[PDB]
């Protein structure tokens, strides 16, 4: 690839549904815009422990 | 905002006659859920009648 | 002008771009058609001088 960028965050779990592009959200309100195309990949898993 | 509303099976299905009113007082409301729209896009139900 | 008013850039180029195939495909067939239309006028125009 070109270049890659890796974004870390701490969210809650209905919220991980609101990283989908092209929707609005509790994430995708004012906190965070993304952009439509998003050739990348959104990856999250449990921290619960 | 009101009294308890009556349940799925009787809907209340008001006629809103000739009035100007904006998304201001729709916006009183935070615990909005589902927010998902179609024909027109939540940020655009202002200026046009 | 009102679909722009109507819905997000991402959506809405699905309509977008149908009306602009069948457009072209009018143009196609218009244009088509004219040098269809020109060849007998050529012809008849070479009989008449």
């Amino acid at each position: 690839f070109t270049n890659v960028y890796a974004d870390s965050f701490v969210i809650r779990g209905n919220e991980v549904s609101q990283i989908a592009p092209g929707q609005t959200g509790n994430i995708a309100d004012y906190n965070y815009k993304l952009p439509d195309d998003f050739t990348g990949c959104v990856i999250a898993w449990n921290s619960n422990k | 905002n009101a009294t308890t509303f009556a349940s799925v099976y009787a809907w209340n299905r008001k006629r809103i006659s000739n009035c100007v009113a904006d998304y201001s007082v729709i916006y009183n409301f935070a615990p909005f859920f589902a927010f998902k729209c179609y024909g027109v896009s939540p940020t655009k139900l202002n200026d046009l009648c | 002008n009102d679909i722009l008013s109507r819905l997000d850039p991402p959506e809405a180029e699905v309509q977008i771009d149908r009306l602009i195939t069948g457009r072209l495909q009018s143009l196609q067939t218009y244009v088509t058609q004219q040098l269809i239309r020109a060849a007998e006028i050529r012809a008849s125009a070479n009989l008449a001088a």
